């Protein structure tokens, strides 16, 4: 017959190979498809949908519907943060379980811009201005509005348009970041402060909640498929 | 001629009447990031004349017994005017440099200094613990450091120095110093020239990086032929180092970084 | 990878052009050829530099690791991926500061009975699973992690030709750094010394992940040991910034040295 | 019946073959009658996420007020 | 030593050099941020990118 | 299927083979390259850069910065050599560790011309004429200027141009020489002598150093990749 | 999708096939979609060492005085 | 103008600092303003231009 020479790699089974194989059920009459609504072509499409962030992971609130609610009040102006977060979308406990974080945990690298949308759920009679901020890594994490205001920030005025979006631009040294907590590929800090204060008239609730949402921008991508730690199996 | 030059950057000018040409490292002149090589999406800051000018670091003195000196970039310039300010206010930073080393003597003096510009100039430590040198020691700033004639292991377990121990003939990194000529360099041989001038483009495996975490270039000065004069066992001539950052662009502005010291 | 120029015949000279004299202070090397200093004949040069191209210099499978598993936790082993566990390939790569290439991995698997007169086992099948930084690491030779639904695995049958797979350029930077003069953290003023401290010259704590190897067969009380020798070959190579080669013995992952600091022998200045 | 597609070259060798010619193409031939036996081509397309990201009846501009 | 953000932590191991790891952690404080549970996983050049909860 | 016949060599693993193999990480989004300065295409480019020669390997000077310094003085003219070397670029202890020698130790054969450049590091007030020589193998190694002057030589006059280059032409019987000390492929001798003498006026140092450099010419090539003895690993 | 290159014949057989024809050519076909799976073509180019050998700003001639 | 002998060498830094800050007392402060590094040799003299940097149109 035709002279052949077997090269190394022969008879192995690479779990990620892409070869042809014989069909065990030949000439099978396959049921044709129908146009079912909601078809998906890329996993990144799912990462671009707003998903609610479990921002309040305090012991009494974590693992309850309260982990999603961050409460505000009509107290006099303060320069202390309403919330603090680290830009580690796949590893920070508050981001790791969102739809975005879930997908990132099936990949080793991520790159791109993100956007955080906040919804004000107070009454119509409530007003206020808030400062949402993003500080690229390398300096002290902002602890006062004075430090936060020096980085990327959006001053949100509450009114008819109930929500406000802050885009966290892709500012990185490496071309891709890792989906694990690693200082070399650290992303920075997200924080919120009161710009003025929440003001309500009489006969109106003085405390109300805001909900946060996170999604990927159109320049977001992931690579190196890996296994997630979000699912296990004992015995 | 090959010997007379004038360098003007911003509000600073340098003149020399005894040069030996100038070296442009790898034949590349510093440049800004092109859109096709861009990474961070935010608008960069380019201080231009305020940062791209000649800064004179501290003068060192050459004696018959000197083993050599070293500096790290951008580290040595971290406290230099508005260049240092921009470096600390931004997460990312990029810059090229014009290094001008100065050393004049007389026609009756001898000695030759090898001036090398090394990309990723990693130095050897002093302990049995690997990569143990601490941040504060690795980044001396404008004062830089010195080479030693021999390796001396730090044994104080209670209070380890966590410092470098760069042996001169081993180029401070376990390679023979005579082979350091594969790096962009010039030689200041007292009978020939006053200075050495090197133009360094930005070199890295990324287009932009953290200037506080990473030093791109290292400047090493080694006495190839020791200093000697007439009959004065006693001879000292200063070596002044003037460096100018070029094409500075920073990305990722926030609050200022204040690194831990000493 | 090409030809060298011919030698042109050169006669005597008496001129004001002196290529023999120069000034190395400039930082340049004098580009002289024989005909500049002696009378030469015409020689048609047929030698080429085909074998010294950056590609041909690295086109060899070098051993980077010897992973061992004892099929009687040793029923499985984990190797943190690196090229610094061995010295030969490492020294060649370090002639340059940065590199960019694809990799070909070939696995040579050997096994044997520890006992000369005891035990017996049927042919073994090995599973070499790649665990990218972030994926769950196996705790037992048979826990859920070995399902590899997303991690790439290679199943090798003992006795078959060495297994082999190719890996693309996987760096998060535009090139691999053989040297990194920096830290992964910057200690900030005010924080405890325990804070902001990191290794000098280290980037990510887990750069490329690791390999988890195990024998898939049910272990028999028989004493057996297997070794997987990992060979790696850089293909489609590009390298930047040459550096002098390592002269003294390696002392860890860094440029640290300690022992063989006096590499050169003695030789008389006027001794041929 | 051979299908010749081109590869997306990542790391480039110091060759002109790394930039052009059949050296950056790959060849494919199906050996089985049933399409199930075929390998995956992996030349897969993308689409608009709008069906998920903006399943809104009355289309709105981001610059313009959402609540009008 | 890198603090993945749970501000209320203390890490006491002979780090930045090596030992290796019989490391001690501390959680203060001082509220009942309870359990739940905690795990301790190491990484190794030989087989040991693994440990126990 | 198609009839095939397995030829000898099948299922072997040649460490120097060049075959294709399946990709373990398919469809991976590879980070594009950037134009990094200082790219290298051939190892011979590095062999053409001047590298300092450790000429003074005497017991007190070897393995110190003094191994690179060869001292001269204003003594009356002498016909004895200042230094002596053998043209064994890969094996002579003084050449084996230069950049050129390091590369040659990864190859079994070498061929081509070499050039030695010497730098005068005396004061400007110092003058002198030196004779650098190269004697092809086969006769007695030159021990006086009288014998050296009969071979290839360059008479170096010290002055403004601080350095002088002597090209050692490719004069060989075989088409390639070996990178080991072997008489069959021996290369000859390099030596230096005083032509006149070093002269200095009063108040000037009477002793000074010269440094030597070695690099390959444009007709230099190496072949047969092998392992170097310059790196080892115990246990 | 076959790539046909010619070999650089070293030792020549006493045949005309050793000097011409397809007998001094070799054929190549890529079987994998990922360029990483490809072998090395080894038709690699060279370059000017000047960036290392003469990284000088003001270009100088060897015949002419270096220090001018 | 340098009036030393021909055998004398040296490098000097001439500086100009626009008003508003502390008058330079060390080379370190002076080097941050307009300056010319004078290398002594054949050309015996060196000129430093003090540019017109003013707030008012005339002083
Ligand atoms: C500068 O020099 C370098 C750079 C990177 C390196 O390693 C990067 C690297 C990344 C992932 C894998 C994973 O490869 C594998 C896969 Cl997917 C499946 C099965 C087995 C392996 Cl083995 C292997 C190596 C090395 Cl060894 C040298």
């Amino acid at each position: 017959g035709l002279p052949v020479l077997n090269t190394p790699g022969s008879n192995q089974y690479l779990t990620a190979d892409n070869y042809q194989s014989p069909c065990a059920i030949p000439e099978f009459d396959v049921t044709p498809p129908i146009d079912i609504p909601g078809e998906v072509r890329n996993m990144m499409e799912l990462a671009e949908i707003d998903t609610m962030i479990p921002l309040n992971l305090t012991n009494q609130r974590k693992n309850t519907m309260d982990m999603y609610r961050v409460e505000l009040n009509d107290a006099a102006h303060s320069d202390t943060p309403i919330l603090c977060l680290s830009l580690s979308p796949a590893s920070d406990p508050r981001l790791a379980h969102t739809m975005l974080g879930e997908i990132l945990n099936y990949y080793t690298h991520w790159a791109g811009s993100l956007k955080f949308t906040f919804l004000f759920c107070g009454s119509m009679m409530a007003t206020g201005k808030l400062l949402v901020s993003y500080a690229p890594p390398g300096a002290e994490a902002p602890k006062s509005r004075k430090e936060a205001m020096l980085g990327t920030h959006v001053i949100w005025d509450i009114g008819l348009q109930s929500s406000c979006t802050m885009v966290v631009p892709w500012i990185s040294n490496t071309t891709y970041r890792q989906t694990i907590n690693d200082s070399f590929t650290e992303g920075g800090y997200i924080s919120m402060f009161y710009q003025t204060r929440v003001v309500v008239p009489l006969s109106t609730p003085r405390k109300m909640d805001i909900l946060g949402f996170v999604s990927a921008c159109n320049d977001f991508s992931v690579r190196l498929l890996r296994d997630t730690t979000h699912i296990s199996q004992e015995a | 001629s090959v010997r007379v030059m004038q360098l003007t950057l911003g509000n600073s000018t340098i003149t020399t009447q005894e040069a030996a040409n100038s070296v442009v490292a790898y034949g590349r002149w510093p440049e800004y990031i092109k859109d096709s090589e861009a990474n961070p999406v935010d608008q960069p800051t380019e201080p231009d004349v305020a940062a791209c000018r000649f800064y004179t670091l501290d003068t060192v003195t050459w004696r018959k017994e000197s083993r050599g000196w070293w500096w790290k970039l951008p580290d040595a310039l971290k406290d230099m005017g508005l260049f240092g300010q921009n470096m600390f206010y931004h997460y990312l930073g990029r810059a090229g440099y014009t290094v001008h080393v100065q050393c004049n003597a007389s026609k009756f003096h001898q000695g030759a200094l090898g001036v090398f510009a090394v990309p990723e100039m990693c130095l050897a430590g002093d302990s049995t613990t690997h990569m143990f040198t601490k941040y504060e020691n690795a980044n001396p700033g404008e004062k830089g450091g010195e080479f030693k004639g021999s390796f001396t292991l730090d044994t104080n377990a209670t209070n380890p120095a966590r410092n470098f121990c760069p042996v001169d003939y081993l180029f401070g990194s376990g390679v023979l110093a005579g082979n350091a000529f594969v790096y962009p360099h010039q030689i200041i041989n007292l009978r020939t020239n006053n200075c050495a001038t090197l133009v360094l483009p930005y070199v890295n495996s990324l287009s932009i990086d953290s200037m506080t975490k990473h030093n791109n270039w290292g400047i090493a000065i080694l006495p190839l032929a020791p200093l000697d004069f007439a009959t004065e066992s006693s001879t000292e001539i200063p070596i002044t180092l003037t460096i100018a950052p070029m094409c500075c662009e920073f990305n990722g502005l926030r609050n200022i970084t204040v690194p831990r010291t000493q | 990878a090409n030809n060298l120029p011919d030698t042109q015949s050169s006669g005597p000279a008496h001129s004001k052009e002196t290529p023999a004299l120069t000034a190395v202070e400039t930082g340049a090397t004098n580009p002289l050829v024989p005909s500049d200093t002696v009378q030469t004949r015409h020689v048609i040069q047929k030698r080429t530099r085909s074998e010294s191209t950056v590609e041909s210099f690295f086109a060899r499978g070098a051993c980077v690791a010897i992973i061992e598993v004892d099929n009687d936790s040793k029923l499985f082993s984990v190797w943190k991926i690196t090229y610094k566990d061995t010295v030969q390939l490492r020294r060649k790569l370090e002639f340059f500061t940065y590199s960019r290439f694809d990799m070909e991995f070939t696995f040579v698997v050997t096994s044997n009975y520890t006992d000369a007169n005891n035990g017996h086992a049927l042919n073994q099948v090995y599973q070499i699973m790649y665990i990218p930084p972030g994926a769950p690491i196996p705790g037992k030779w048979n826990d859920y992690t070995w399902q590899t639904s997303s991690n790439p695995s290679v199943f090798y049958t003992y006795g078959a030709p060495p297994a082999r797979i190719s890996v693309p350029y996987v760096g998060i930077a535009n090139a691999y750094s053989h040297f990194y003069d920096g830290f992964a953290k910057v200690p900030l003023a005010g924080q405890a010394s325990t804070e902001g401290d990191s290794l000098y010259g280290a980037a990510s704590l887990n750069d490329f992940g690791s390999l988890a190897v195990r024998v898939v067969n049910d272990h028999n009380p028989t004493k057996l040991t297997s070794k997987i020798r990992v060979y790696m070959k850089p293909k489609h190579v590009r390298v930047w910034c040459p550096r002098p080669p390592r002269a003294v013995p390696y002392y860890g992952p860094g440029v640290d040295y300690k022992d063989g600091l006096a590499p050169l022998p003695g030789k008389g200045l006027t001794t041929y | 019946g051979a299908q010749v597609s081109s590869q997306k070259v990542g790391a480039h060798e110091n060759s002109n073959r790394a930039y052009g010619g059949s050296t950056i193409n790959y060849t494919t031939i199906n050996y089985y009658r049933d399409s199930a036996s075929n390998a995956a081509s992996k030349q897969d397309f993308a689409q608009d996420p709008s069906k998920f990201t903006e399943p809104i009846k009355d289309v709105l501009i981001k610059t313009a007020p959402t609540l009008n | 030593p890198s603090y993945s953000e749970s501000k209320r932590l203390e890490f006491v191991a002979a780090r930045l050099g090596a030992e290796l790891r019989d490391a001690s952690l501390r959680m203060f404080g001082l509220r009942v941020e309870d359990e739940g549970s905690y795990t301790c996983l190491f990484v190794t050049f030989p087989q040991g990118s693994r440990s126990v909860d």
